[PDB]
Parts: structure tokens; C-alpha cells; sequence
């Protein structure tokens, strides 16, 4: 079943009415945090226990419903469980399951379960999902089972209906695999949550900024484009803004002691104005493909670039909270117009304290959610949530754990991904392989940052248009990418892809298929030692030794679909 | 302190006689207490002020099946998060099974 | 006694507040009936009820009269004209520290309030440090007169007691040593 | 009586039992009558079928009150018992000598007896059995409240006169008046008929 | 009926 509407009615109220425990499953990320942040509040206003379990592959899944069979429970699933078939795993008898996701296409058998099940989507979505209808896929083939003219006229009958269920199943083959073609990433979950707690009027500044925020990391994880992230501003978030904006300026320039949000063009950088403005450009993707500065050049083309701009040199090398607010402004103005980009962001305000901006924040969550690897589960997960709680308030302690934040970590995984990319282009690391390019290291730099999904979708998207860029001709394949790793994950390695630069999307949503391709390598007979245990099915995992015969069978399903 | 009882690195630096005064002593408080209203009274609860219903804890060991005084049962499991009343759970914080969370 | 147990006796004053939700029969609490709550018509509750509502969203608090910048202007004055301690509010600093705390969405001018409250803490508090200072000094009596002194200010002052308790051991002792 | 009134009274009678250095006549009435009401409100919540709303809410913080007050005064006064528990026995049958309202109720002196047994026997199996005979009897120290200041407000409108200390000449006494609105800074001993009277409040 | 503590505190007058 599929909720489209009503969710006050259909989802919540279930809920609120106790009959059963209440349990909320999380992936451990940043816009799950944020819905999560969300809901428990909304609870706590009606005086609901409940309980929360942090998850990051579906085998965590399988142990938490197998050991729950005698349980009775409302689950909730935040940020998982729409992609896989969760009936074949043991859900105990008397449980329902609500499943809150942004990852797409459904799981068939997860859209036609009788009402175990249910599913929530966002509005208008099922115009755009094109669901196959239940006769074509979902058949009683129970059915099946059924005078010596009678024992002919039978037996002719039995034959003609064996021809046509060899002629629907054709059918029915080719329909489920145009349906399982591709993955892709719909709207973010938070922004749904928000709509649910502005029809019950508890809605306030902090839960508009943890939606702001939640917002903002699926663009920095290079998750959703430009186009719908401005679709989604401009259509679900604006009425909101006007609310919360410091309009007690007006009340004779007082500036009280209340959180205030705005809206507003912003320029594209990573972290600059936490930094200076020289090493803030030279680690970017736009500058570095500009001034092309991996090669013995650099430094000439971007001092000649900052002549042209009309910047001085002491003004980028000096920290950027030095500059007067005027330069500042003149500055921005300059590099926003060079960049040319349509991106703007929420700013959040309170008191004589820093203006915070919510792509910094989510960047500042993202990186103490998912590293280091060596850290359990749980404690990254209060870590990720302390610093979200640090930006909303003005005490010296919190703002001074969020700059260090900001100052150490944020600047190292920046600086070693374009470390990757420039080692990959001057050594020439990426080779054709066939159908597609292979990239794979000697050494990586550091073993903490190549499980991460931010680390490793954002250099490899750096990484072949870089590549792209010094030679015509290269944009017409994919690009895969392997990683070793060393220690207690000795003889493994760790592999991802992206698609190719010159294809064309029908519309904004970003369609990939990369991920069924590595599935699809998993089929294949003698079997490969590949773990597929993430909740995202473009990462995968690799013994060392299947590296051979893992590069054949992908050449060989890149090349059965050229066919 | 904590739950009403004596660890072991302090009873080994005890006398019999110490010993003896400490089962007196909780045998004489129980006692006490059994006779406050109809079901007796716990005067480790409400050890302060009350600032509010609910609490947020963490789980610090595979205790199992808890249930709240409305019945509502709650499977308690290391590292994991909820939210409780505090007069059900005030116990379980003495005792070391739960932690409060900031 | 402790600022705790202060801000709890605290609690239990009456303030005025607006409901949103709606309710018919009224509410019979062991400390007496409140209700019934109509939506956007004020009625008066306890503090800890008031800001139980206002953390679920459930009403608007309507800040005291002597919140008024007028009024704390007038306290202020009396404080500083007076030599003694001027007369105040029940429980001033721990209402003005719990709806500073709760619900500093309602008041307003938030910044002239808080800055005013503080102003008259910091004179009361001198005035206390000079009475005791000067009491200390002293060996003809064991009294004083501490007129209009809040409970949480004489909470704070304990170490007076214990002082006043050693210094009475040595006059005795001199009492008895004086010959006949 | 309300009671509305009786938790009026308990507040009152918990904040003089945590200011006063010694054990005031004793008020468990209270007490029983408000565990009563507590265990009153708790079935009657218990018979709902709908439990997430407002009103269930508002009752169970104010039984979580209630019971804040009545355990603080009870531990309160059983630490009070356990410093000196023979002292406590010899002031409530003096009191009844007196004539005078009870210092100890029924289940508090039967606490007080057993204690007092329990805390012997450990000082006999240790070192009173050793002793020789003259040295076998059990010490019991005095009382020790005699210099103890308070600070003390006054409630009631005639309370008259009182007298303290001189310490300018300590074979004699000086006296005060206390105008209905007052704060003093004074001696225990002093104002302990007016504050088992209630006519002064500690602070 | 509805509750009230000023019955209960009755009832526990004629008990007491």
C-alpha cells in the first residue's frame, strides 16, 4: 500500500491510539537525523514512549525483526526498506511496518503486500512513478491445477493455457526488467514531516532549520540536482520563510533573544567564509578544472585569474572574518558573478552571536555521522546529533566545539580528495578497460574516509570530469573506481562508478544505473566473494583476489547491454 | 547511595559484627517503610525536585523485556535510546542498567 | 534549603495565561479547580501548569504587571533611594529566571527587563554583603533586622549562621573565665 | 477542612522541618491523608480508556508533586532519629510528662526502639564485652543545639515579646518586640514555642 | 459520575 494523502489521518493517529510498542529504525545519516529530530518531538508533545534503533546494512535489519517474533510494534523505517522485498525477511505476525524513504523504484511485492505494509510518498508522485498493473505482475498461479472426448477437449485446454501463461510471463519479463532499470533519489524525507507538523500548528524556527539543514546535505552529497533542489525551495519551502524572519527591526532595531531565519543568494564555495578565500578556491572542483592546477602552472593561472577578477592577493590570503563588511560584500558580489550559479541557502541568526549558514552545518553532521569507521554506531550517531544541537544556540563552549569542527575535519577530507584526483591525473591511474574506465590506486591516503559515502560519490564525480577535461573524446563512458583497504579489512577492497558526462536526463531526477550493474555481476556463476550489505547498491565490497574475474563479468554486462 | 546494597570490595574490608549491623539496620528500614499508607512507600524515589514527566535514556545492557506502569512493554537492549516515564525507570538509573541523555 | 527547593516553592504562584485548545468540564487538581479553558479567553493557573502548557504549545503566557519597564523603573528607584531593602514581589528572581527560561517568546522588551532585574540584584546583593560584614564586626549582641529579605537571598547567606555560632563559644568562655 | 487546605498546611509544616536544627511535633496525619488522595487519583486515571490527553497529564505531574513533599519530610526527620536515637525517646516522654502535643508518632517510635537495639548490639560485640565491669554502660551524649541561629519571619499579628541572650552581661537577658511583617536574625531557642505554634516561619 | 478528592476525602473521614 501506498499513502499519498491524508497522513495526519492515515499515519500518526494509529500511532497516537497505543495500542502497540512504538520503534523507530534509522539509517545513519544526515536527513534521517534531521526527520528523526523531528518526530521523536512530535511524540514527546502527546506523551508517547517510544524507542530508537541506529542501522546501516540490512543484515542489521534481518537480526532486529528475527529476534522480535513474539514482539507486537509499530514500526517506522526512516531512510530504508523501500528497495527490497521486506516480506521475505521475518517480520514477526502481529507488527505493522510504516516505511518513510526517499530511495526509488519500490519493491513490487513492497507495493502489493495486503496491508502489513505501508508505504509513504509524496504528492502527485504517482503520476511520475508508472507502477505496472497488479494482473501483469501478481498472478494466482495456484490456479493452475485442474469421457474420453472430455480427457482430449482437457487435455487441449491444459495446452492452450500453458501457452498463454508462457505468453504473459514473457510479458511479465520484460515489463519487471524495464521496471528495475535504474535507482534514483526522490525529495528528501524531512520536508514531508514539516508539512505533517504544520497542519497541527507545532511547528517553530528549530524544526524549519532542521529541515533547512536536512535539505542541504542531500546537495552536498550530490545526491538530487540544482534544478529540483530550486523546485523544491521555491514550491514546498517559501511559505514558511516570512514567519520566522527578524522583522523586530522594524520594532526600533531590537534584537531580542530568538532564533531568526532568511533566505537568500549565496556563493557555491565549501567553507569560506570559515577560512581564507585562496585555499577555499584551490580545492574546489570549478577552479581547479579552470586554472587546471594539478599540472606545474597553477599557481601563474590563478594569480593572472585574481589580476582579471580585480582582487588583491592579501585580501584572499588573509582569514575572511578580517575584511570589512563592505569589501566582503564587493568581493562576493565579484566571485558570485564569475561562478555564474542559480544556488541560494537559509541563514540562521540569534542574537550578537555568528551567522551560521545550513550547507556548512550539514557538511559539519555529515562528516561526524559517518567517520571514523573504528567508532561504534551508536556514539557517531550522539556525535552527529550533539553537533546539530550545537548550531541553534549561542553558548561559547557549543559555538567553540562547531568551529573546531568546522577547522579540522572539513578542511582534511577536502584537501585529501583533491589530492586523489591530482595523484590520478599525474600518474595516469585511469585506464580504458573496454565499455568503461578503471581507476585503481597503489596506496589510499586515508583509510577512514574511503568508506564514506560523501568522500567517495564526491571524488569520483571530481575524478572523471577532471580526467575529461585534458583530452577530447572521453565523455561518452562510464568511470569505476577501486579502493584497498589494509588492516583489519586486509585483502579487501571497496568499488563504486559513475555514469557518463554526456548523458541526457529526460528530467531533473538524476537516473542511475551503475548499481544494477554491479548486482547484476553478483548473479553470475562460480560465485565472487562481493559483500552487498549497504543500503546503497552502487557501493560494494570486493575480496582482492576476484579483482580479475570481477573486471571480466563487468565487461561482460556493459557489454551484453551494448548489445 | 545507588541500589541499597554493599559492593564486594567493601565487605571485605568489614568485620562479622558490621556486617550483622548493615542486615539489622536494612531489615528496620524496610520495616519502616512498609507501613506508609496501603503498599508501602520507596523513599529512594523522588530523591529531588521534579522537573519533568518523561525521560531520555541510554541502555547500557541486554536487560530484556521492561514494562512501564501502563503496560506498555519496552525491550530493553545495549545501546539503544528511550523515552520513559521517570517513576518507572528512577530505579533502573540507581541500579547502573540506564543512563540519562543530554 | 536550596535554589531548588526555592524555584519549587515558587512554582505554586498563580499567573494568567491564553489557551488554544478547548476543554468543557474544568479540571479538579488536589490544589483546587482551574478550568474550564476556552480558546483565545484568559483564566488564571499555577506557574508549573503555564509553562507545562506552553512547552506543548497549548497556550500564550501573559507576563505579571511588575514586568512592566514602568514598574521595574519604580523598584529600581526605591532600591536605590532606601538604605534598607526594598520591598519586592513574592518570589521576583525565581519567576523572573523561570519565564526568562520557559518562555521568553511572550515577554516584551525581553533585553530592558532582563537588564533592569539584573541591576536590582546587584545593589540587593551588595547591601546584604555590607549588613553582614558590619555584623561581624560585633560583640555586644547576637541579633538583627533583616527586613523584606527573599527566601532565595537568605538561602544563599548560611555562612552568617555558622559564624554567629563559633563567636558565641568564645564569649561564653571569656564570660566564665572572668574572676570573682 | 479541604484538601486543598491540608497541602497548604504540609508546606509549610516540610519548609520548618528542613530549616529547624531539632525534631518538631510530628504531623504523619497529613501525610497519610495525602497518600490516600494520591492512590485515589491513581485508580480513578487507572479506569480511563484514553490516556493521551491533556487533562491525564496535568494530574500526574501534580501527584509527582505531592509525593516530592511527603518523601522529603520523611527522610528528613528519620535522619534527624538516627543521630542520637535515645534522645529522641527521653523528649517525647518528657512531652507526655508535660502533657504536650506528641513529638514521635506510633511507627516512628517503634523505628526509633529498634534502631536504637540494632546500633547497641555492634558496640557490645565489639568492645563493651571486653571492658571491665565498672566501664560496661552505654554512653549516650547530651544534647547539642544550644547555640544554633535561624532566620525567622514573622506571620502572625500579636505575637508579643521575646527574649534572648546578653551578650554584653550573660547572667541576664534582653527583650525584643516583633512587629507583624519582620525578619530576624536570632537564636533557636527563642523562637521554638512560636515556630511549634506557627506563628513564625523559618526561612 | 466524575471524580472529585473531596469525596474521597469524606469517605476516608467516616473511615478514619
Amino acid at each position: 500500500m501506498i499513502i499519498e494523502d491524508n497522513f495526519r489521518q492515515e499515519f500518526y493517529n494509529k500511532i497516537k491510539k497505543g495500542d502497540k510498542s512504538v520503534v523507530l529504525i534509522v539509517s545513519v545519516d544526515t536527513d534521517a537525523l534531521c526527520t528523526t529530530m523531528i518526530l521523536t518531538h512530535l511524540l514527546r508533545c502527546d506523551d508517547i514512549p517510544f524507542s530508537i534503533l541506529a542501522v546501516e546494512g540490512w543484515s542489521s535489519v534481518e537480526k532486529i525483526f528475527a529476534d522480535s517474533q513474539e514482539q507486537k510494534c509499530h514500526y517506522i523505517l526512516i531512510n530504508c526498506g523501500a528497495t527490497r522485498s521486506l516480506t521475505r525477511l521475518q517480520i514477526p505476525p502481529a507488527s505493522i511496518a510504516f516505511v518513510i524513504d526517499s530511495h526509488r523504484p519500490f519493491h513490487i511485492e513492497n507495493v502489493y503486500e495486503n496491508g502489513q505494509i505501508h508505504l509513504l510518498a509524496n504528492p502527485s508522485e504517482m503520476s511520475e512513478l508508472q507502477i505496472p498493473d497488479l494482473e501483469s505482475v501478481i498472478r494466482e498461479d495456484s490456479d493452475d491445477e485442474e469421457s474420453y472426448e472430455q480427457r482430449m477437449e482437457k487435455i487441449r485446454r491444459k495446452a492452450i493455457k500453458r501457452e498463454e501463461m508462457q505468453i504473459w510471463e514473457r510479458q511479465r519479463r520484460t515489463i519487471l526488467w524495464r521496471y528495475y532499470e535504474s535507482t534514483w533519489f526522490s525529495s528528501p524525507s524531512c520536508v514531508t514531516l514539516l508539512e505533517m507538523a504544520a497542519e497541527m500548528n507545532r511547528v517553530s524556527a528549530e524544526t524549519m532549520w532542521f529541515t533547512a539543514v536536512g535539505l542541504n546535505s542531500a546537495m552536498a552529497d550530490k545526491l538530487i540536482s540544482i534544478e529540483m533542489y530550486t523546485q523544491i525551495c521555491v514550491d514546498r519551502m517559501r511559505p514558511f520563510v516570512h514567519r520566522f524572519m527578524p522583522k523586530n527591526i522594524v520594532n526600533q532595531g531590537k534584537v531580542d533573544d530568538l532564533l531568526h531565519i532568511t533566505f537568500g543568494r549565496e556563493l557555491p564555495l565549501a567553507l569560506y567564509s570559515h577560512w581564507d578565500l585562496f585555499s577555499a578556491m584551490m580545492v574546489s572542483e570549478y577552479f581547479s578544472i579552470k586554472t587546471k592546477n594539478w599540472t606545474q602552472k597553477g599557481d601563474v593561472n590563478i594569480r593572472h585569474l585574481l589580476a582579471q577578477l580585480g582582487i588583491t592577493l592579501h585580501e584572499t590570503k588573509q582569514k575572511f572574518e578580517a575584511l570589512p563588511t563592505e569589501q566582503r560584500n564587493l568581493v562576493v558580489d565579484v566571485l558570485e558573478k564569475e561562478m555564474d550559479s542559480s544556488f541560494a541557502t537559509f541563514f540562521g541568526t540569534l542574537g550578537y552571536c555568528g551567522k551560521l549558514s545550513a550547507c556548512d552545518v550539514a557538511r559539519a553532521v555529515t562528516l561526524r555521522l559517518e567517520m571514523p569507521k573504528s567508532e561504534t554506531i551508536m556514539n557517531r550517531f550522539r556525535s552527529g546529533q550533539s553537533i546539530l544541537r550545537s548550531s541553534i544556540t549561542g553558548e561559547r563552549q557549543d559555538r567553540l566545539n562547531l568551529n573546531n569542527t568546522f577547522t579540522s575535519i572539513c578542511q582534511r577530507t577536502l584537501q585529501v580528495s583533491w589530492k586523489t584526483v591530482a595523484a590520478a591525473i599525474n600518474q595516469s591511474e585511469i585506464i580504458p578497460n573496454g565499455p568503461y574506465y578503471l581507476f585503481s590506486c597503489s596506496r589510499s591516503i586515508d583509510e577512514d574516509m574511503v568508506d564514506s559515502r560523501h568522500f567517495l560519490y564526491n571524488t569520483a564525480g571530481f575524478m572523471i570530469r577532471a580526467f575529461a577535461s585534458m583530452k577530447k573524446g572521453r565523455t561518452t563512458k562510464p568511470l569505476i573506481a577501486m579502493f584497498p583497504l589494509t588492516g583489519e579489512s586486509a585483502g579487501w577492497l571497496v568499488v563504486t562508478g559513475v555514469m557518463p558526462i554526456a548523458t541526457i536526463y529526460e528530467d531533473s531526477l538524476l537516473k542511475t544505473c551503475i548499481g544494477r550493474a554491479f548486482e547484476r555481476v553478483k548473479k553470475m556463476t562460480p560465485p565472487l566473494r562481493i559483500v552487498d550489505d549497504y543500503f546503497n547498491s552502487d557501493i560494494i565490497r570486493l575480496k582482492s583476489e576476484d579483482r580479475t574475474r570481477f573486471i571480466d563479468f563487468l565487461q561482460t554486462v556493459f557489454e551484453g547491454t551494448s548489445n | 547511595k545507588y541500589g541499597g546494597a554493599l559492593p564486594a570490595s567493601v565487605r571485605n574490608a568489614l568485620c562479622d559484627a558490621e556486617i550483622q549491623f548493615f542486615n539489622e539496620y536494612s531489615s528496620t528500614l524496610a520495616r519502616f517503610q512498609s507501613n506508609l499508607g496501603e503498599g508501602g512507600v520507596n523513599l529512594l524515589l523522588h530523591s529531588a525536585p521534579p522537573k519533568s514527566l518523561f525521560v531520555q535514556v541510554r541502555a547500557l545492557e541486554d536487560y530484556g523485556e521492561f514494562e512501564t506502569s501502563d503496560g506498555t512493554q519496552v525491550q530493553l537492549s545495549k545501546d539503544s535510546l528511550h523515552s520513559l516515564p521517570r517513576q518507572d525507570c528512577e530505579m533502573l538509573i540507581r541500579q547502573g542498567v540506564l543512563e540519562l541523555v543530554h | 534549603m536550596n535554589a531548588e527547593r526555592c524555584e519549587f516553592i515558587a512554582g505554586n504562584s498563580l499567573i494568567e495565561v491564553i489557551p488554544s485548545i478547548s476543554d468543557d468540564r474544568p479540571i479538579h487538581l488536589i490544589s483546587g479547580d482551574i478550568g474550564p479553558f476556552e480558546a483565545g479567553v484568559p483564566c488564571r493557573i499555577p506557574v508549573w501548569t503555564a509553562i507545562l502548557m506552553k512547552r506543548k504549545h497549548n497556550c500564550k503566557v501573559v507576563a505579571p504587571q511588575w514586568m512592566d519597564v514602568d514598574e521595574l523603573k519604580k523598584i529600581l528607584t526605591s532600591e536605590t533611594e532606601s538604605q534598607g531593602l526594598a520591598k519586592l514581589p513574592d518570589h521576583f528572581f525565581e519567576i523572573s529566571h523561570m519565564l526568562v527560561r520557559d518562555a521568553r517568546e511572550d515577554i516584551f522588551e525581553v533585553e530592558a527587563v532582563k537588564s533592569l532585574v539584573q541591576d536590582i540584584y546587584d545593589r540587593r546583593d551588595a547591601k546584604l554583603r555590607s549588613s553582614a560584614i558590619e555584623f561581624l564586626r560585633q560583640n555586644q549582641t547576637c541579633h538583627a533586622q533583616l527586613d523584606n529579605v527573599q527566601l532565595i537571598e537568605a538561602s544563599s547567606a548560611r555562612a552568617t549562621l555558622e559564624a554567629c555560632r563559633q563567636m558565641g563559644a568564645v564569649v561564653r568562655n571569656k564570660h566564665e573565665s572572668t574572676p570573682l | 477542612t479541604t484538601p486543598e487546605e491540608v497541602l497548604r498546611k504540609m508546606t509549610a509544616t516540610w519548609q520548618n522541618e528542613l530549616c529547624a536544627p531539632c525534631l518538631l511535633p510530628t504531623q504523619m496525619e497529613l501525610v497519610e491523608i495525602l497518600l490516600d488522595q494520591i492512590q485515589g487519583m491513581e485508580e480513578n486515571i487507572g479506569k480511563q480508556t484514553d490516556k493521551m490527553q491533556l487533562r491525564i497529564s496535568v494530574h500526574r505531574v501534580e501527584l509527582q508533586r505531592i509525593g516530592f513533599i511527603t518523601s522529603d519530610y520523611v527522610r528528613c526527620r528519620l535522619q534527624k532519629i538516627e543521630s542520637n536515637p535515645h534522645d529522641a525517646i527521653d523528649q517525647h516522654k518528657k512531652r507526655k510528662e508535660e502533657g504536650k502535643s506528641d513529638l514521635l508518632s506510633e511507627s516512628e517510635m517503634k523505628f526509633a526502639e529498634e534502631y536504637a537495639l540494632a546500633e547497641s548490639n555492634l558496640f557490645q560485640k565489639t568492645v563493651l564485652e571486653f571492658m571491665p565491669a565498672a566501664l560496661k554502660k552505654m554512653p549516650v551524649p547530651r544534647g547539642d543545639h544550644d547555640d544554633v541561629m535561624v532566620y525567622a519571619k514573622v506571620t502572625s499579628d500579636d505575637v508579643g515579646n521575646v527574649a534572648i541572650p546578653d551578650w554584653q552581661d550573660l547572667n541576664g537577658e534582653v527583650i525584643l518586640e516583633m512587629e507583624p511583617e519582620s525578619c530576624h536574625l536570632i537564636p533557636f531557642e527563642s523562637v521554638h514555642q512560636l515556630v511549634e505554634d506557627g506563628n513564625i516561619q523559618l526561612m | 459520575e466524575h471524580y472529585n478528592p473531596r469525596n474521597r476525602l469524606k469517605t476516608q473521614i467516616k473511615r478514619r
